[PDB]
């Protein structure tokens, strides 16, 4: 019971690569700050944002919670480990481009 | 300091002018009280703009002082009441420079000013607005002291039949209205549709417009940044050196801006001058009958002149908020683009197409016009940024900006330099070229064209096996070497030795590099000297057969300055060398530390800061 897991949706891998239907995709370009950015991605496959800084530069910057990203900083990251991508977060530039899936409420 | 400097300040009152002001002002970081007080009041009453520049340069660097403030206030509530245009505007800057200063009397002077420009709301009443404006950005507590007061007074003023005090007031409402919305509202658009309802008009759009903008800046986050137009891994270094109703009526600001968007189509340049500007961001709000309202103005004055600068920045923010209904009127927006172009006012056309995108494959065959328009920041700019966000081709846009490259780089003066910062600005992907530049900045009398074409050619070794591409490297730096050590120009050598990054530590290790670098620590200017020393320290461990016997020398010598010479600056410098030589070369300095810390020790037992 030790790690929490707050996505309702049980897996996107396929559901996402289809085109059109249940999501819009946006690109979410962050700057860095020296407290963080304050996000944390926890999906395995499709490595979905597990939590969001409510008073950090993400959180003005939409990014909330339900949401799943593809790419960062350009490099594609659809199929990867989150652990991988927090690898490639820390790794990057100060600013970071991420793309998040944004569900529509469905 | 009392008649010679009196020499210079007479040369103020009569380009040098401001150079004259800004020698002024360094002269108040190196520093009599009495004679600068006269040397101000000689100035201020013959002329006017150099007085200014006397008053507000000393306040800001010799620092606000009870003194300063009593007799220097009387000076600038005299210029206030009436004065000049453009000396109006200086004297306003002067108050805010004085009220940031962070005084005591700060409260009585601000409060002084606000007082009496309330009574006023024609140098009377625009003096007041820029001291209404400038305080909110500068000072929002006391700014915030008469809100009331404020908004009942201004409402009245702003519509009065003029112009200066239309472009001050609403800068100042806008001041305003940022300070409130972060900590009213319905006296604001009370008195704006009262007062729309034809020189009462563009004001109405920028008070609705405050409503839209505000509650939303992803419209203003747009055209603010095309206007203009590290890493968290790094190990430090183990030695460390010392250092509501604004949504609710967002629509209906726009539904009174759609009647004003039709009704004022030409009235009096004036009044289209706040309509273009405003249309886009309120369309960015809520896009198809509000952008017909604003195509029918906005489309005819692209066509028109003395406004398609701004035109095509509001269709820019147009085609971003207006995505696909846009698609209709690709065939209007795109021959204007056609047509514009071939003429060369179009830096704009470049930055919407950025815009536009923010995409089709036509772009692709857009781009040949685009670029045979000219060399220009914003398209660079552009295409930089067209790479990042649609990179399709990013290695076509490559293959013809290159070709770009080739007939500019093959073949005035202002267009080489920009040149140089058009190849040194964004990524690209240069022998030849560089081995020819060679030739032309030792051939280039131009002090700009050297600095910038050091710049570049540090930059472009940045992928730095062949032996033929290290002779190479190796010459192109010798030759950057000898600039460094022998130009005239210290501004060339700060470039160049600035340039001499962590990149090149393996190529200025050589021995006949190294030998160049210790006849560049005896250099005219401390600063390079430093900087050397630095750089020579840091190799240290590189090459320490020659880098520690020729540090040893200098050691002796930075003692032998530091205890023998009987001179503040010469000391003072010296000890700043050492710390660069004991953070950048540890391993020399550490078995003589004993000898050091005795000099260092009676140094702090010596009877300048």
């Amino acid at each position: 019971c030790n790690p929490k897991s707050v996505l309702k949706r049980p897996v996107t891998s396929e559901e996402l690569l289809t085109p059109g239907a249940p999501y819009a995709r946006k690109t979410f370009t962050i700057v860095g700050d020296a407290v963080g950015w304050g996000f944390v991605v926890r999906g395995s496959k499709p490595c979905h944002i597990q939590a969001v800084d409510p008073s950090g530069p993400a959180a003005a910057a939409g990014m909330k919670v339900c949401q799943f990203v593809v790419s960062v900083n350009g490099l594609n990251v659809l199929h990867v480990d989150y652990r991988t991508v927090n690898n490639l977060i820390l790794t990057g530039p100060r600013t970071i481009v991420m793309e998040v899936m944004e569900e529509l409420e469905c | 300091x009392x008649x010679x400097x009196x020499x210079x300040x007479x040369x103020x009152x009569x380009x040098x002018x401001x150079x004259x002001x800004x020698x002024x002002x360094x002269x108040x970081x190196x520093x009599s009280t009495r004679f600068y007080d006269q040397l101000n009041h000689h100035i201020f009453e013959l002329e006017r703009k150099g007085g200014i520049l006397a008053i507000a340069s000393l306040i800001g660097v010799e620092g606000g002082n009870a003194t300063r403030i009593g007799r220097f206030a009387n000076y600038l509530r005299n210029l206030l009441p009436s004065n000049d245009p453009v000396v109006m505007e200086m004297a306003s800057k002067a108050i805010g420079r004085l009220a940031m200063a962070g005084d005591t009397f700060t409260a009585e002077y601000v409060e002084f000013e606000v007082k009496r420009a309330l009574e006023w709301l024609e140098g009377r009443r625009h003096a007041a607005v820029l001291v209404l404006r400038e305080l909110a950005i500068s000072v929002p507590t006391f700014f915030f002291q008469q809100v009331q007061p404020f908004f009942d007074n201004i409402f009245v003023a702003v519509w009065d039949p003029k112009q200066a005090i239309r472009e001050g007031a609403v800068a100042a409402l806008r001041a305003c209205l940022i300070l409130t919305t972060q900590r009213w509202y319905r006296h604001t658009f009370e008195e704006a549709e009262k007062g729309f309802d034809d020189d009462r008009i563009h004001g109405a759009l920028l008070i609705l417009n405050e409503l839209v903008r505000i509650s939303s800046m992803e419209g203003e986050r747009l055209r603010e940044e095309m206007e203009e137009i590290m890493g968290f891994g790094t190990k430090p270094r183990h030695i460390t050196p010392f250092t509501x109703x604004x949504x609710x009526x967002x629509x209906x600001x726009x539904x009174x801006x759609x009647x004003x968007x039709x009704x004022x189509x030409x009235x009096x340049s004036l009044i289209q001058m706040t309509i273009l500007n405003l249309l886009p961001r309120l369309a960015a709000f809520r896009p198809t009958q509000y952008l017909q309202d604003t195509m029918n103005h906005v489309l005819s004055c692209v066509k028109k002149e003395k406004e398609r600068t701004a035109a095509f920045q509001a269709l820019g923010l147009l085609s971003v908020a207006v995505r696909s209904e846009f698609k209709v009127y690709l065939p209007r927006v795109l021959d204007i683009i056609r047509a514009a172009l071939p003429p060369k006012v179009d830096a704009t056309v470049f930055t919407c197409i950025s815009m536009l995108a923010r995409i089709q494959q036509d772009i692709k065959e857009l781009l040949e016009p685009m670029l045979a328009v000219g060399l220009s920041p914003a398209l660079t700019a552009v295409l930089y940024d067209l790479s990042r966000q649609i990179p399709q081709l990013k290695k076509d846009i490559q293959d013809g900006l290159l070709k770009m490259l080739s007939l500019v780089l093959m073949h005035d003066v202002g267009s080489i330099t920009l040149a140089l910062r058009t190849l040194g600005s964004f990524e690209f992907e240069l022998t030849q070229f560089v081995r020819h530049c060679a030739d032309h900045f030792l051939n280039s009398e131009h002090k700009e064209i050297r600095m910038e074409a050091a710049r570049t050619c540090s930059r472009l070794l940045t992928p730095s096996v062949s032996q033929t591409a290290v002779q190479v490297v190796a010459d192109v730096l010798s030759k950057l070497l000898v600039v460094g050590i022998t130009d005239p120009d210290p501004d060339i050598r700060y470039c160049v030795l600035a340039s001499l990054d962590e990149r090149f530590d393996a190529h200025l290790a050589q021995a006949e590099n190294l030998q160049a670098l210790f006849v560049a620590l005896n250099d005219q200017v401390f600063e390079i000297r430093e900087l050397a020393i630095c750089t020579v320290g840091r190799l240290s461990s590189m090459n320490p057969a020659f880098v520690m016997p020729f540090l040893r020398k200098m050691l002796i010598q930075i003692l032998t300055e530091l205890e023998h010479s009987g001179i503040g600056r010469i000391k003072e410098q010296s000890a700043r060398m050492l710390g660069h030589l004991v953070s950048n070369a540890p391993r020399l300095i550490r078995p003589y530390m004993e000898p050091i810390l005795k000099a260092l020790i009676l140094k702090l037992k010596d009877p300048n800061p």
